[PDB]
């Protein structure tokens, strides 16, 4: 199984190989050659989710049979049996094995600085560029810092 | 044991769903 | 099985792949060479869901039998068995595994800017070039950037 | 089993190098070769979890039968009988044996010192370069130090 | 087994020398060839816990079958019949055998003394250098001696 | 058996060795050759323990079925019976065999004296060099005495 | 059996020839050659001890299964039944067989006499050098006597 493992680690870094190569796409007529430089981390799940859900719906039943006894006299006798048929929906689902759980990309750019403007366009085109999903906990940065 | 059991039979029920 | 997972991100590259051909398709004409970069992500399920519903009509029974016995004397019985049939549906339903379940794309205009209007109608030629479709969470950016 | 652990420890030792790969592949161009120095520890754990879920909806129960006898006469005499069809949800995960526990990293940059927002720059760059993720007990120093 | 007992011994031996390697990594540079010396002691433990925990939910019941008896005269009786259904994780956990317990690291740094500041700076060097984890109870001292 | 027991003393002498190995590696930069003496003494149980825990927990129950009847006139009977779930926790631990069961260190530093704080510097520097765990009855002893 | 014994014995006198050893390489600098003689005597045990545990934990019962009848009149009836399940510890330890029960070591010094604080430092240094553990029964003299 550790064979399974190395090779997952290779799916991760060949992900995080494709996803720089867009940047790069991306980022290379922007901005230019060397001007920049991105990394970019993903982290994948693998775990083996197999989910069976039986839901029902209690607000529309259906009497399949049904007698009530009601006799008075004082007296007031109300016996009653009841049979329901019930919506029954039974979905059975297995999620696939490695998912991306959190993706971090960070880009740095080349001073001579970049004006805020600027700084948040390349972040716009960034999302959409990677596939930014905050609500799954992705992080991107964008900042301008001075190169050596 | 009797726990590990169970498990696999709830296994075994998830599977049948 | 991470044969099958590699095959997966072969998929989806894929995918990315053929929308880029139609983004340059469409703009080429429209904007010209190299006046333009954009990139597509593609987000794709590739779950094992299987569903089985079981639904009535509890608004439409049909009686089959019925007794009904209603003495009087004062005393009042009302004794009553009755049995029903009602509509039934069973529909089983088996999903296609690979489903895109979020597209983003993002289309960066080189500039000499561009005027809002433009930007607009080129974001509503994308919207059917790409099949944008918000109700699945897609993203489409368009922004005007300056090459370098 | 202790050849098994060997290779754990060989696999630590490659996530290790390449989190290095991907410091030096963001410093290098940003600070210059020599001006900086960083070591990357991960702990890995290697655990062989495996849970199976049922969890049930107490708040919607469906009635499948149902038995009420209410007389009076004074006496009054309510039984009843009534049996429930619940949601149910039956889950079994298994999850990967080898995951990142926590993640160390320390970098150290050679002095002519350093600004704090040079500092921090640098620092939000490195979040995102290696995946920092707090919340899993990572932890990342950077600091400024006189290089013999 | 004792062949099993000598190989745990080497694991630990060659844990050492990876720790030692990357001090020596970190420490070269910054503090030059030959002024300083660092030992790490290593201890590992190779149990074979196995684990296998049965929880419920005692909070969020749901009834499955349900009888109520009430009745009135004076006198009064209330009998009750009850099934319940639970949420039930049923985990097994198989540990991984050898895990460091426990680490302990010593760095001396050759005098001509070193001021506090950069003591501390390198012990924060250090800590993400190895991984410091006090929490495991792991020790790391940093001091400047004068070396013969 | 016997042969075991010669290994498992050739055991105990090679950790000895290991450890006078660092002890020297430490030592001899910071202090010189000839200038130090130290011994080192190991005693490792061998024993076999092997052992079954099964917990519960008492203070979070969940009710599976329940009875409770509770009628008047006066006469007041309040008959209860009632079946639990509890947390059930089944670990199975195996010990390894040989392990460091108390540590005694020695070291003499040759006179021409040597002060508190440098004793106690050597001291520190060992403690850690060795893995001192006083928790375990480890003893370690640093002495300034006069070679002959 | 009795070649058995032979070899106990055989283990027995390596024992006391190692910590002899030992006792040379630590005195010889300190001392010199010929100026102190010493003896040491290493009692072993070979029981073959085997031991089985069953520990329960009693302030921490979880009640299972409860019956609880309480009816007044006067007359007070308080029947009660109760069913507990309990902390269950099996453990089952062999010891190793050999296993040094007491150890005595005296080490003579040649005169020209030796001070008290010397002689109290090389016992400090023979503490850890032999292991002294006082706890066992072990004995450890230092005399200053006149050879011959």
């Amino acid at each position: 199984a550790s064979a399974a493992r190395r090779k997952e680690q290779e799916l991760e870094r060949s992900q995080e190989q494709a996803l720089r190569e867009k940047i790069d796409s991306v980022l290379l007529p922007i901005l230019g050659y060397g001007n920049y430089t991105a990394q970019v981390d993903i982290q994948m799940d693998f775990s083996a989710v197999e989910q069976t859900r039986k839901r029902f719906d209690p607000n529309t039943p259906a009497t399949r049979s049904e007698y009530a006894l009601e006799d008075y006299n004082g007296s007031v006798r109300k016996e009653s049996t009841r049979n329901f048929e019930l919506d029954t929906t039974i979905s059975h689902e297995r999620k696939q094995t490695g998912t991306v759980a959190r993706q971090t990309v960070s880009v740095a750019i080349k001073d001579r600085p970049m004006s805020e403007s600027e700084i948040n366009a390349i972040r716009q085109v960034l999302i959409g560029t990677v596939g930014f999903d905050q609500g799954r906990g992705d992080l991107l940065n964008v900042l301008s810092v001075k190169f050596a | 044991v009797d726990g590990i059991q169970a498990e696999m039979r709830a296994m075994m029920v998830e599977a049948t769903n």
